[PDB]
RNA sequence: CAAUGUAGGUAAGGGAAGUCGGCAAGCCGGAUCCGUAACUUCGGGAUAAGGAUUGGCUCUAAGGGCUGGC
RNA sequence: ACUAUGACUCUCUUAAGGUAGCCAAAUGCCUCGUCAUCUAAUUAGUGACGCGCAUGAAUGGAUGAACGAGAUUCCCACUG
RNA sequence: UCAGUACGAGAGGAACCGCAGGUUCAGACAUUUGGUGUAUGUGCUUGGCUGAGGAGCCAAUGGGGCGAAGCUACCAUCUG
RNA sequence: UACCUGGUUGAUCCUGCCAGUAGCAUAUGCUUGUCUCAAAGAUUAAGCCAUGCAUGUCUAAGUACGCACGGCCGGUACAGUGAAACUGCGAAUGGCUCAUUAAAUCAGUUAUGGUUCCUUUGGUCGCUCGUACUUGGAUAACUGUGGUAAUUCUAGAGCUAAUACAUGCCGACGGGCGCUGACCCCCUUCGCGGGGGGGAUGCGUGCAUUUAUCAGUGGUGACUCUAGAUAACCUCGGGCCGAUCGCACGCCCGGCGGCGACGACCCAUUCGAACGUCUGCCCUAUCAACUUUCGAUGGUAGUCGCCGUGCCUACCAUGGUGACCACGGGUGACGGGGAAUCAGGGUUCGAUUCCGGAGAGGGAGCCUGAGAAACGGCUACCACAUCCAAGGAAGGCAGCAGGCGCGCAAAUUACCCACUCCCGACCCGGGGAGGUAGUGACGAAAAAUAACAAUACAGGA
RNA sequence: CAGCCGCGGUAAUUCCAGCUCCAAUAGCGUAUAUUAAAGUUGCUGCAGUUAAAAAGCUCGUAGUUGGAUCUUGGGAGCGGCCGUCCCCUGCUCGGCGCCGGCCCGAAGCGUUUACUUUGAAAAAAUUAGAGUGUUCAAAGCAGGCCGCCUGGAUACCGCAGCUAGGAAUAAUGGAAUAGGACCGCGGUUCUAUUUUGUUGGUUUU
RNA sequence: GCUACUACCGAUUGGAUGGUUUAGUGAGGCCCUCGGAUCGGCCCCGCCGGGGUGCCCUGGCGGAGCGCUGAG
């Protein structure tokens, strides 16, 4: 198989190794998962020791975070945008670890509204005619306006991020490895880094 | 090799144990247990090799079918399993409670006591574990997993237990002073007051000991097991005291037994 | 193992077929039809059985179930019956007790464990305090000197 | 729109057995990138031999001028 | 001092008597010389042998890379 | 097949009627396989020419694939 | 016991070699009465094998509706044996050999703060807030039809279990702890305010798992250690939180109960295993420069993998070794512990009963398993072999005996688990491991084949 | 026949026989690899005018070897002029404690190798070796008193690595365009933190 | 000159053995995406019991969409 082994290639001055044994069970390796996105399927693997690992090949979901607000929620996987491996995992679309995905803003949009009482998002010009989310910000009691009041003071937020929550999408790279796990997990770019990669898109795009 | 050796040899086996040279191939590889392979005595060892009962397996199988024997305040069953040292074998029928200590040379020796100061045993300790919900845990040399101990206990310490119900009583500080049998390598079964403690990182660190007779040896901590405050016991010890008198020393002691055997 | 066999694609190319009759017809066949056989078992494990006859979780097997007679010179005529499984029985249900019993015994060493160490710790500390106390009117005293 | 010719073509299997004789026809052919022995007047031999690639469509990048580190 | 041969010597004939090298070659009758290789099989071809009917030294001898619309023999691929 | 027989010490070893097939030769035919193929039948395609698309043409049979009919071969088949 | 002698010459003295001398193996020759130990088809051919055996196993306690044996007290299961078959565990050890392989294996030395572990031992095992007085359905062994030329080859019809496979609750569990919070109260103020509390309803509410952010009980030389707080996440090809089993049978105007067996996820443990560090190996120059896009030496990001690393992929950089003998070629080289020899220095050997490695015709590939790239497990191709009704079948002694062949060159198809130990579900089974005899002048130890007296004789104090 | 020198050509101490005699004795002979002998591969330990032998001469990087020079002495007590025992670092927390100071103990730091001494550490088996009447021995690790008594030791174990002592011999640095030491003075910039009874913030000291 | 033995060159693009490799073809596993012989399960109606209060739950006899859906 796939032996993972030093002996197979040249020392350190150039001389030529000759084998003492043929490939070993531990001298092992496996082919690559290359999960990608889809409905739902995990093929589980027995390992040494009897072990499992339950390595994914389609994955819609993934439990996507958001760092600062730290607000972790499951979202659907909506696209790869970017990858710095190898162009090929861009252009077919691959999942992996350090995979720039997309997803849907609503969540968080949702999120703040309920605890700071404030628009994320909403093009400028839309409004609600439900009014749940204005009457959710408004009616407020005496006792709970001197705290959300004083939330206010901690309620702006970043251009930058905003005019991505006015468009609807936010860039999310994965951690959890998929082939491991069974999970395409990651967390929400944000700030200083994100704007480097818009630059580097930017270069990408020349 | 595809795993793991189940088989050993006569030779192999370690010449503390004294096994001999001619009666026979193979010898009995005990199983995993509490103590390791090197330092353990086998029960059909100590019985037959070196308490001279039974002759043959299959008397000790019948014996030990029966099953007085008690092994660590619990009953056991198997025939290779290592009790090591400190370690004390009561048996019932008789009434006579054995604990496993050292001969001047690196052997064990017969030293009978009562069962009353029989009753209990002590065990060094190795590591202070936390555990699942704030809860302290210890690791002695022969395995047994403590909980919620005094944080007081510490690294290189003894603890005085109760074989019944498997609880620390109390414990012995590791402090200048305090008595210590040498339990591995060259002093093997050797005791000296802890006279310094020589630090070394990396290298592991060194202990200078003095004999009662002014005669200094030094040890590593692996072989070390720390029996008392001061230089005054509190179990029994065996006779001799573990001193490793001389060779000249001996001959002039041996040949005078011989003498007064007559 | 790898062997040779035979494809299931019919033929004339053939030499057995067994058959299995479905359905009995006009004709009354004197080999087949006459000659009755009974099937050999019935539900074995009592869970089975239980679902089988529909018989209630607190009632008795015991007394419904058949037993066939054993019979033959020299030895009396018998009938041998099945070992009844999946019976509550007082043996079992006392075993029922034991757990619980024992499950009262953990919860007993677990409690009165954490109230121990509890208790040994905080004395500690207070003894500890009670030093640092006693460190601090040595520190002014040290100061001071 | 027959034979005979003259000049053109193509053929399963076999592959010079035909024949004074591979005569004639046929195979090979241009470029890039590898690789290239015997011998030698040491200049040659040399496109030696021997291999691989080659299309369409859609993109990136490197090389220049002129005026007030741009 | 095996036979053969003749290192060596003499003589007749002429003014000496084929030295170095080479071959059954484009030069050899008898001749398809004999032996080996190349073929299942070879009066051809190639490498040694030499008694050379009648080899041979500027009437030039022997070799020798590159070149030849030069003469023959064989092998690969290829083909009416 | 007759026949592992007659004959002959053995080794060895037939012949006559029947049956199944073959070689060579001659005379026909073309159901099937193959060949040919400018029905210039039909896709593809190189260079150019008709403003472009479409539909087409020239390059002495432009080139390459597959191919009907018809002629036709111990290279298919039949009969003596 | 740190030793030399003959030989060139007409004779002498030298350098100098040849032959002698004594050990240690292998073979063969001749001879041979006793007793105690004892090697034994490596050297050629990692050439080929007929035959037999060499690993199986059950408790009171995983499964009995075959009387196949068995108590007679039954009809309110089963006294008790039990072929068989399912279940479970093991068969990765031992054994045999030394062809390959030259900083590799090996030796010593350390490290895993970079890891896994069937089992053994010890900790945990009504911590979840939401039919359990116990659920579901096959299947074998059995009976009855058969098939083949041929395999311990097997098909169809009737059936049936579980500590196999599936599903799943009330319970303890009665509430807490974070957040939500209609609304309510107190205080203060002209009131908004400002301060203090509560509060319907809802969300979360075990260990294990995964990711992110915040802070620093017990450790360390130093942890991104240990532990804590919050947000949340969790594959149905479902993780745990016992749908088992045996021995006694008690104690409370059917309720609480014992001692075990077995099976459980995680944590420590043991046997160890596995990667790395340091230093060390024989001949050769008639081998002086080597490597590279098929990774050579670095870098960045990933893949795989249990982690660290060109292990693998992609993009950059252009490095690394060399007269201190690299590189390449040879080795009648597995390595070591050791043996022989000796004054002191040294020289050669070491397949061989202990350790480590590799291997079972050649190479390759894989299922199953905690553990195998297994060879007394499978699938190919190659080499070789065995039968056929012509379609097909089956194969591997570098296991033991024994045999072919090679050679100068090497043993009885013996007996036994009684000793030593090992396996298994085990108080009961098995073991060509091992032991025991037979042959055996490779060799070691001790020790007969005559001793004495008296008579003659020859000699001597 | 004779490993070699040599024997055998008619009195053969050398052949074939007999007669004797020698060595070793249940063992000896023959062959081959190999070892001491070999100061004939030599580091200890060879040769090199003439027996075999020095490049025709000089230059030359690695290799190998390299002058001299720096700490000698001192104090108290000791033994028969002589020898030996006792001593020859420096720079936050407590008691030999004594009347803030002094000393000691402890923690951390030390310009650096080779060299030498210790310990640990080393798998057993083997070797040497203590003990031990296998009837001696070769062997084994057992045995011995008439219930008891004992043994079942020990040494060597290259090389490299570690551990603490010693500092003569051999390297190696240092202050020379003084950007040189001590111990001090004052700025520029940055802060460990203590602070003002209690709510908050900064600079100072 | 004669007798015997030994290595050497030597046409035969000589022959025979292994050993690294370049290039064509390339069985067969392992992995993946489809596939779905075949065998279920649920629901849907008609003919009937048992329990409940014209409606809810169960077992049989027929059909068929296979309405949905599973192992494979
Ligand atoms: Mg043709
Ligand atoms: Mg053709
Ligand atoms: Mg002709
Ligand atoms: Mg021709
Ligand atoms: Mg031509
Ligand atoms: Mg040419
Ligand atoms: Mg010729
Ligand atoms: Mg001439
Ligand atoms: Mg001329
Ligand atoms: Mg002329
Ligand atoms: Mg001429
Ligand atoms: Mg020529
Ligand atoms: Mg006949
Ligand atoms: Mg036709
Ligand atoms: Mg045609
Ligand atoms: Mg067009
Ligand atoms: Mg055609
Ligand atoms: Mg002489
Ligand atoms: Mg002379
Ligand atoms: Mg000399
Ligand atoms: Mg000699
Ligand atoms: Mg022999
Ligand atoms: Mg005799
Ligand atoms: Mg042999
Ligand atoms: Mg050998
Ligand atoms: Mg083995
Ligand atoms: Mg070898
Ligand atoms: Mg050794
Ligand atoms: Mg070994
Ligand atoms: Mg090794
Ligand atoms: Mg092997
Ligand atoms: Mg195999
Ligand atoms: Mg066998
Ligand atoms: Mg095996
Ligand atoms: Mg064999
Ligand atoms: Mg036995
Ligand atoms: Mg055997
Ligand atoms: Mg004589
Ligand atoms: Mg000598
Ligand atoms: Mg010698
Ligand atoms: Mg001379
Ligand atoms: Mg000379
Ligand atoms: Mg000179
Ligand atoms: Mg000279
Ligand atoms: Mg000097």
């Amino acid at each position: 198989g796939i032996s993972r082994d030093n002996w197979h290639k040249r020392r350190k001055t150039g001389g030529k190794r000759k084998p003492y044994h043929k490939k070993r069970k531990y001298e092992l390796g496996r082919p690559a998962a290359n999960t990608k996105i889809g409905p739902r399927r995990i093929h589980t693997v027995r390992v040494r020791g009897g072990n499992k690992k339950y390595r994914a090949l389609r994955l819609d979901v993934g439990n996507f975070s958001w760092g600062s607000e730290c607000c972790t929620r499951k979202t659907r996987i909506i696209d790869v945008v970017y990858n710095a491996s190898n162009n090929e995992l861009v252009r077919t679309k691959t999942l992996v670890k350090n995979c720039i995905v997309l997803i849907d803003s609503t969540p968080y949009r949702q999120w703040y509204e309920s605890h700071y009482a404030l628009p994320l998002g909403r093009k400028k010009g839309a409004k609600l005619t439900p009014e749940e989310e204005e009457i959710l910000n408004k009616k407020r009691s005496k006792k709970i306006q001197k705290k959300y009041d004083e939330r206010k003071k901690n309620a702006k937020i970043s251009s930058l991020l905003e005019e991505q929550f006015q468009q609807g999408k936010l860039l999310a790279c994965i951690a959890s490895r998929p082939g491991q796990c069974g999970r395409a997990d990651g967390y929400v770019l944000e700030g200083k880094e994100l704007e480097f990669y818009l630059r580097k898109i930017k270069a990408r795009k020349g | 090799a595809r795993g793991p050796k189940k088989h050993l040899k006569r030779v192999a086996a370690p010449k503390h144990w004294m096994l001999d040279k001619l009666t026979g191939v193979f010898a009995p590889r005990p199983s995993t247990g509490p103590h390791k392979l090197r330092e353990c005595l086998p029960l059909i060892i100590f019985l037959r090799n070196r308490l001279k009962y039974a002759l043959t397996g299959d008397e000790v199988k019948k014996i030990c079918m029966q099953r007085f024997i008690k092994i660590d305040g619990k009953v056991r069953t198997d025939i290779t399993y290592p009790a090591g040292f400190m370690d004390v074998i009561s048996i019932d029928k008789t009434g006579e409670n054995f604990r496993l200590i050292y001969d001047t040379k690196g052997r064990f020796a017969v030293h009978r006591i009562t069962p009353e100061e029989a009753k209990y045993k002590l065990c060094k300790v190795r590591k202070i574990f936390v555990g699942t919900k704030g809860i302290p845990h210890l690791v002695t040399h022969d395995a047994r997993t403590i909980r919620y101990p005094d944080p007081l206990i510490k690294v290189n310490d003894t603890i005085q237990i109760d074989l019944e119900t498997g609880k620390i009583t109390d414990f012995i500080k590791f402090d200048t002073g305090n008595l210590c049998m040498v339990t591995g390598g060259a002093n093997l079964g050797r005791i000296g007051v802890i006279t310094n403690r020589e630090r070394h990182p990396g290298s592991f660190d060194v202990v200078h000991v003095k004999d009662a007779n002014g005669n200094s040896f030094a040890t590593r901590l692996s072989n070390i097991f720390v029996i008392g405050k001061g230089n005054k016991p509190w179990i029994s010890l065996p006779r001799g005291k573990g001193i490793r008198l001389t060779i000249a020393e001996e001959r002039d002691k041996r040949l005078a037994a011989k003498q007064s055997s007559g | 193992k790898r062997k040779s066999v035979r494809g299931c694609i019919v033929d004339a190319n053939l030499s057995v077929l067994n058959l299995v009759i479905v359905k009995k017809g006009e004709k009354d066949i004197p080999g087949l039809t006459d000659t009755t056989v009974p099937r050999r078992l019935g539900p074995k494990r009592a869970s089975r059985i239980r679902k089988l006859f529909n018989l209630s979780k607190e009632d008795d097997v015991r007394q419904y179930v058949v037993r066939k007679p054993l019979n033959k010179e020299g030895k009396k005529p018998r009938t041998k019956a099945p070992k009844i499984q999946r019976l509550v029985t007082p043996r079992v249900l006392q075993h029922k007790r034991r757990r619980i019993a024992l499950k009262k015994q953990r919860t007993k060493k677990n409690k009165e464990e954490a109230a121990e160490y509890a208790k040994l710790l905080a004395k500690r500390m207070k003894e500890a305090k009670e030093k640092r106390q006693e460190q601090i009117a040595k520190r002014r005293r040290l100061s001071s000197l």
